[PDB]
């Protein structure tokens, strides 16, 4: 059954690209990424 | 005679982004910051929100804080974003939760410093400092608890300064969040002892004014933050331009407050008017005052037929005649005159600038002082004793940190607020 | 596309239905 | 007057942007710097 | 921004093939794990993060375990034509079933294979830097996921503390039914949901085989059917983190609004727009017409009636083409509604999302193509109405101590049932008593 | 209260005391203290 | 006025390089020794930092002493590395093992006195000798333990000169070796008796001033080596170019130590400013300021609002007002009166110089003298009694030679002048 | 700069092999000893000199001895591929065994082959002008490599005095065994190894094994795995003097910092990117993953569990693309979990190297490539636990005599195991004193 149903829209997939759909996703940008980068570097805080 | 901006939280970044595009549109600044104006009077105030600098360009006066970059990252993303300084854009790692706790006591007091480093950094810049603007939202999480943290850390700051706020409350019909009176009560708590001067506007009274008076088949809230930001620089305009009788924020709260406790106003802007109708009528001070004064044309809820008019106040843009605002305002207030506080012999201040939005030519904008804000406080109220009473939400609150009493303290507060403008509402002369 | 103030406007949300990432 | 200190400062701010310090690069190398890179070195190439 | 989802045997693993289908058709990611990236119209986008890391070379792979007891199936996930996409460390598999035994699962036999388990999901959670909770997927009716399940949960709850952990749960239908003992099973897992899970979301196959026999025109379901229903709701879920909205909701904003207390926590699902290609140009689909199909019965995910109960909170998310106003006006005509009531202590309801992004289409998929659906998760008191029945069930064999040598030999107490079976009864208690106006009042 | 503290079923939630559990076990330190024979071989 | 400059160990060998090339490019020297300067100014105290050998060539006052050649392949790979005269590389054949002991009394002594022959020539023949300039880390071996033995040598050769060290220090978060408690605690025993005026970086500061301030990708030890070199190079300029006041390292010695032992001092360098950034400020008095006496441009984990300043100093280059200067410097005491020592009438010492450093319109250096400073030690010193209560690793320090008794007494010392800090910090008028 | 390499019987010798071979292909040198003629990289660096000298015919020879009693081994080195590149009178052989004897190899056998020894390694000591230690590869199982390498060590320390030796060894695993009298051999060889070593790195085959089974691919492997893998953990430990770096370290700092005090010199040893080649393309390799996999107990090559004991000092070396940014962000990574603990008398508990070259990746070979590794060796208390076995099972056959005539015969005292099995008492103690906290100042 996965066969029939999961593998040949899998084929179906890898025969055209086009099915893919756009998008737009614009929150992502280059804040996001700087805290991305930053993981572990806290430095020069008082407690 | 300059200001500084804060805005705060995702309603307060998108409001920002349409009143820094207005405000760079009437003076001429490009989106990539290059004045490229055509006469010396719109620069001769740019300091009052700009900060000049090399080479031509200017530059916003304005704070960003948000708990996640995303909206940060959008708003950089617009237009016009370009324009604000990189560094003046604060952000932490982890969001508010929806919840005032976290906001006010969690990540607030994890971001507040360097909010507070950066402000003073501007306010000491400033050769004379005129008050702080401020925009969020109250049934927020983030802009109620930092916003109210940061206005009390300026409070002391600035404490002789004064300290405006504009802010956006829920409808009566239908919420945007669960949580909405125990953020909206302890807001409104924090703001009655904090502020100078609050102005209120509910989006159910925008969707309104588009639907009835624009008749606009798809509205965005592009549409309705514009219509904001139009109010909002119409406020400053007599600050920022010449006149035959100038006006400014501390003259407004002067003649607008009678009473510490009673700040809290509501907002409309008169030639709003569909584009198939425009063609029928023009302009005139009769067809600007019948449209300010009609209720239709108010931004909230309450209805001014249900209270009295302490005070109100008219900021009017154009070249125009002194006998149509006096003899107006004379008239409509002789003819309607049960709706008027009758222990003030008159309650409404005017005043005329010269130089009007582009496109238009006049426009006035009308800040009133009613009684009818005693039922939006009411019905918040009742909301917040029903939900208290069961406990319904209260672990999320609890489990942050507070103390129980807080809710108690802030409920009495407001309804001793609903107390002292109910007793003004029924004054009499004796 | 009409400002509220009758002026134009450009576009403000994404138009993505019937839209293919890859050519 | 104005204008004279209105040039300097854009040269300034076009000196600092084509820099070498803020780009991360380098321009100045010796022969042996070519094969020692004791403090430099920042990274791999795309062709490595 | 990144979450992570943990698969548990038969039903969590076939739906996790459904999920990561949809989640790569979405995103962009071909089945080998690669990207055309030189036929591209656009800009690349960071999106996938919330569900892939990139190794550097540009391979995606995905932040999910598959965990089962007997080798099949996950052989079939290693063999099928998604081989390369996952890491063969991902795919865990021990050697022997817990036999429809929840004492089999929880004592025996998932404490050999728990600790590598466990060593997995810290290698995934030492590569993140905004986990923002953990998706778990399995049903209670089968004995390694209620017992393995419960073993696991109880662990993370100890090792992460308060990070949220968001489950889909295939209980026990009312009347379908596949195993004979699937009343102790469903019930020994009451103190895990109860105490050791933040939501907890219950799905029913037989509302599922309705849904798609009335609405969709299939007269012969099969499972690949339900999971992809359940793949696009949570994809529905998801997509606030994923996409540009108006409303975001980020997944605290959930815990917030729908909990009143810590123990009532379980939601009803339902999905709007589930409509066939020859109906769908018939009709036009406004906001107004899918926020009235959200409250119909005929479109709910789990087999209760809310018309039994009242609500306490709702969570709406609209994707797609919507516009504010439109929400507004229909959420205002749904409030009303004579034949909808709401607990008196709560006024304020409703909780809204707003996204840009439609839903997607899947090649072989039996859904339409529409330009928006709303879906919902609820809390409601109907909900008690459901333990009811599953108690006088576990009530009914007890007495005969019908099957306990199974339970007793393998390592239970006797005294076990007797306890469950008090919890949950303190559980329904709890749901009579939170659900009562408080009509006296002076 | 009206449930059960988890103390039943045999699961507890403490956190455990790192600094006794790290020191190490010796013949003379750890296995000749016992009242039950102990023996450090692997069964 | 000839200053002669020390280089010591893999730190101050690598940050003599970068300080090489800064002055090297300010006079127009090229890398072969040749002069292809296009003014006067450059060519007219160009003996200052170096001699001339004949037929052109300009050689650099410098030596560089090291127990490991690694170093000299490093400097001698670098872009400026020919320029160094051969004679004034002095190296052994065998590391300092990170000791301390071994450092100061195996190959120190063994060393010492090819590399006080060097100092001595290249003194005399000054005309006129001015302070000298010593570049070492604390944390190290050869650094520690040989930088401290020349300085107690050059101390004892000329008294009445200046001495000067730059110095790094263990960071509190970051180590890349376990014994350097015990090393830096012998090291601020011999620098509290030993120098003139003491300046102290931590690498911990220099990270964090790149990734805020510079947001640089991947950050490099030539970025914090060129942080300190153009420090090093601002000090010294009002003694090399014209100016309207001029100032020199004896009067900023003379206005910034009340005391002999309260010489240690705070370092800071204004124009520092991201890429992205640059296009949104222009350049003045004001920002320069306002940069200077903010924290996060300090290049120390301790920070100014943790105590209080005695004395302080800036030295401004670039064409600008004096009134500027002195009208800032007034504002800065009088707002924040509480951070100044109040037994001392004005705290700031200002200095104009006339020739900015290449590339800026505008610069200024400013050095602190702050009671905060106590919390390094103090943090040292915790670190060392938990180390030294248990012997941790002292065999190593014995079996070179030395007795405990000098581990107590370096404790002692310190120790001692974190209590003279404090009293100072505490005392009143009385 | 130079170092000279002692190897002694038969698992020393086959670990030379693949050592040898190694350090050939990461420098270049042809399996005949001369460079390549027609390869003009253009400078003819020095990095080689560290573990070859020339001839002066412009051969590279090594400066390695190999050390057997039985011929077989040095006769299969001699008849090899390699025969030209070492001397001959490097491959010393004599012609019997030490029979699994200690005493044997002590007193009988060893004493006749040392003298030739000591001759060879005068003549490395001559031929070299920056000697800066002995690395010595044995196993304390087998006779000859205990008896000899004890004898040796001793003699090696009176003649050369400070010169440092370290040395890599061969320890009886605790349940997986090749002969009978192991607990006799280790036991005399443990207060050897304590007087006359300065830093001893502990191995276990079976840990090895485990190491080859679970993170490589290989059902069947057999002893040249392992010795590869010694191979790569020895050249990451001596890259640091033969390959430019941001960060040295020299073998007197490893010893100046890994070491407490003068008793406390036993380290375990890790190395953390061992993959295949067909699971390095699922996952990217950055520093902070290898730096948590180091920590990881899997990872050892000793069977011992670190979270039994106390951390004193770590040594961590990074070769490859590493920035020391990102070691630092690794380091404080790892000096938050809980379960890793120092002694609070230790604050400082990290060394870091960092050098450029990237390992080498051999033809035959089983690791993938890799663009950075790290190495480390760690002190620590949990090593009492292992001493401990021995001491049982020598106590188990001990009180029976059971073998000891053998001993007796071939020269020994039988005082001579009650003496060593006192000071390996004595030694368990201190590491049971060392770890106690300091309570004292209460
Ligand atoms: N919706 C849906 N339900 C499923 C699926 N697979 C099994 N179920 C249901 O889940 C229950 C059976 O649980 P299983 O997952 O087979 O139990 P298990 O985890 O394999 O436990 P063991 O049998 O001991 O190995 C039954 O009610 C099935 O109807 C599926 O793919 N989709
Ligand atoms: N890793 C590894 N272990 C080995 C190797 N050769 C032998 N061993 C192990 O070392 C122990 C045996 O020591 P041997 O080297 O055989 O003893 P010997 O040095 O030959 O001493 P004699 O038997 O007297 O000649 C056993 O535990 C073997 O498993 C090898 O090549 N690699
Ligand atoms: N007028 C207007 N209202 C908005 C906008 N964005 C959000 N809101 C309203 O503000 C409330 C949500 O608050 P929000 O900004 O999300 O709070 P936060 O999570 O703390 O940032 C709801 O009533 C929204 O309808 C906007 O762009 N314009
Ligand atoms: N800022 C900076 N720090 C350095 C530099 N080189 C080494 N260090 C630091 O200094 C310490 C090592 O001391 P080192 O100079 O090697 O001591 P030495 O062996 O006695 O010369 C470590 O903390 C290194 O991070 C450098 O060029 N710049
Ligand atoms: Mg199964
Ligand atoms: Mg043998
Ligand atoms: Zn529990
Ligand atoms: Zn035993």
């Amino acid at each position: 059954t996965k066969n029939v149903t999961v593998d040949a829209t899998g084929e179906y997939l890898k025969d055209n690209i086009d099915e893919y759909p756009a998008t737009s996703s614009e929150c992502w940008g280059m804040f996001m990424k700087f805290t991305d980068n930053m993981k572990g570097k806290k430095l020069r805080e008082c407690y | 005679r300059e200001i500084v901006c804060v805005q705060a939280g995702q309603c307060g970044n998108q409001i920002g982004s349409k009143f820094w595009e207005v405000i760079s549109d009437e003076h001429g600044v490009d989106p990539t910051g290059t004045y490229q104006g055509d006469s010396d009077l719109q620069l001769e105030r740019i300091n009052v929100y700009f900060d000049e600098a090399t080479g031509g360009r200017y530059v916003p006066r304005s704070v960003l804080i948000d708990l996640e970059p995303g909206t940060m990252d959008s708003v950089r993303a617009g237009p016009y974003g370009q324009i604000f300084r990189p560094d003046n854009f604060i952000f932490g790692q982890s969001g508010a939760g929806n919840n005032w706790a976290k906001g006010h006591y969690t990540e607030g007091a994890e971001l507040i410093d360097s909010v507070l480093d950066v402000c003073c950094k501007e306010a000491e810049s400033c050769d004379c400092l005129q008050g702080f603007q401020i925009c969020h939202s109250l049934g927020g999480g983030t802009g109620s608890g930092m916003g109210t943290l940061l206005i009390s850390k300026l409070r002391e700051q600035y404490p002789d300064r004064i300290m405006m706020t504009f802010s956006i409350i829920p409808s009566p019909k239908v919420s945007d969040t669960v949580v909405e009176p125990y953020n909206t009560t302890l807001s409104v708590h924090q703001l009655v002892e904090n502020s100078d001067e609050s102005m209120c506007i509910d989006n159910e009274a925008l969707y309104d004014i588009c639907f009835r008076t624009l008749k606009l088949t798809t509205p965005t809230f592009g549409d309705l933050n514009h219509l904001v930001s139009a109010v909002v620089s119409g406020v400053t305009c007599c600050l920022r331009f010449p006149g035959q009788l100038n006006s400014d924020l501390r003259k407004l709260a002067v003649n607008l407050v009678p009473f510490p406790r009673l700040h809290f106003f509501m907002m409309g802007f008169a030639p709003l008017t569909s584009r198939g109708s425009q063609q029928y009528r023009g302009l005139s001070v009769p067809e600007l005052t019948q449209q300010m004064f009609d209720a239709k044309n108010m931004m909230q809820a309450a209805d001014p037929r249900h209270g009295r008019y302490l005070t109100a106040s008219a900021l009017f843009r154009g070249r125009m005649s002194t006998k149509e605002v006096d003899e107006q305002m004379l008239n409509v207030q002789n003819k309607n005159s049960s709706y008027f506080i009758e222990w003030i012999p008159n309650n409404i201040k005017s005043s005329v600038c010269d130089i009007p939005p582009k496109g238009l030519k006049m426009a006035v904008t009308f800040i009133g002082n009613n009684t009818c804000i005693q039922e939006m406080f009411r019905r918040v109220g009742e909301q917040f004793t029903l939900m208290f009473r069961r406990k319904a939400f209260l672990h999320w609150y609890t489990g942050e940190g507070m103390d129980e009493m807080e809710f108690t303290e802030a409920e009495s507060n407001m309804n001793d607020l609903v107390s002292e403008y109910q007793q003004y509402q029924d004054a009499t002369i004796e | 596309l009409i400002d509220p103030f009758g002026n134009p406007k450009v576009r403000d949300v994404p138009d993505l239905f019937g839209r293919s990432r890859y050519s | 007057d104005k204008e004279e200190d209105t040039r300097k400062a854009l040269e300034e701010i076009r000196f600092h942007m084509e820099g070498d310090f803020l780009n991360e690069t380098e321009t100045v190398v010796s022969e042996l710097g070519k094969k020692v890179k004791a403090e430099r070195y920042k990274g791999m190439t795309e062709e490595q | 921004r990144e979450a992570i989802c943990i698969h548990i045997g038969q039903a969590g693993c076939q739906v996790g093939n459904a999920c990561w289908e949809l989640f790569c058709l979405e995103h962009g990611i071909q089945p080998d794990g690669a990207m055309p990236s030189d036929k591209t119209i656009g800009v690349e986008d960071d999106a996938f993060n919330t569900f892939f890391s990139e190794t550097g070379a540009g391979k995606h792979v995905p932040r999910a375990v598959f965990l089962d007891l007997e080798p099949t199936v996950v052989d079939e996930v290693r063999t099928g034509t998604y081989r390369q996409l996952f890491h063969p460390e991902q795919l865990i598999s021990g050697k022997e079933d817990a036999a429809n035994n929840y004492a089999r699962g929880h004592y025996t036999i998932g404490k050999e294979i728990v600790d590598l388990c466990l060593d997995r999901i810290r290698k995934l959670a030492d590569n993140c830097t905004g986990l923002q909770g953990f998706l778990v997927y399995h049903a209670v009716g089968g004995g390694t996921g209620s017992g393995l399940g419960a073993l696991l949960l109880e662990r993370l709850s100890v090792d992460y503390g308060k990070k949220s952990k968001l489950g889909y749960t295939v209980y026990p239908s009312p009347q379908v039914s596949t195993a004979v003992v699937e009343p102790y099973n469903s019930v020994l897992s009451t103190h895990s949901l109860l105490e050791h899970t933040d939501v907890a979301a219950m799905l029913d196959n037989e509302a599922i085989y309705d849904l798609t026999r009335r609405n969709l025109d299939i007269e012969r379901p099969t499972y690949t059917n339900l999971n992809r229903l359940i793949g696009q709701v949570v994809s529905s879920l998801t997509a606030s983190l994923r996409f540009d909205g108006a409303l975001n909701v980020d997944l605290t904003e959930f815990q917030t609004n729908l909990v009143p207390y810590p123990r009532i926590h379980f939601v009803l699902t339902s999905y709007a727009p589930v409509i066939s290609a020859e109906k769908a140009y018939h009709e036009q689909l406004s906001v107004s017409e899918i926020s009235n199909a959200v409250f119909e019965p005929a479109s709910m995910m789990t087999k209760c009636d809310p018309r039994h109960g009242k609500y306490m909170a709702c969570c709406l998310m609209y994707r797609g083409d919507v516009v504010p106003k439109d929400v507004n006006a229909a959420v205002a005509t749904i409030k009303t509604k004579r034949t909808i009531q709401f607990v008196d202590w709560s006024p304020t309801g409703f909780k809204c999302g707003i996204n840009y992004q439609p839903p997607t289409v899947v090649p072989g998929g039996d859904l339409a193509k529409v330009q928006r659906a709303v879906c919902m998760i609820a809390n409601s008191t109907a909900i008690a109405e459901v333990f009811a029945r599953i108690d006088h069930k576990f009530d009914l064999m007890y007495s005969k101590r019908a099957f306990v040598h199974w339970y007793v030999g393998e390592g239970m107490e006797e005294g076990e049932f007797s306890e469950a079976r008090e919890d949950l009864a303190a559980l329904e208690k709890d749901y009579e008593e939170v659900g009562a106006e408080s009509a006296d009042m002076d | 209260d009206k449930y059960h503290v988890c103390e039943c079923y045999g699961h507890t939630q403490q956190l455990p005391n790192y600094k006794k559990l790290t020191n190490p076990r010796t013949l003379q330190g750890f296995y000749a203290k016992q009242k039950v024979s102990a023996c450090p071989c692997i069964p």
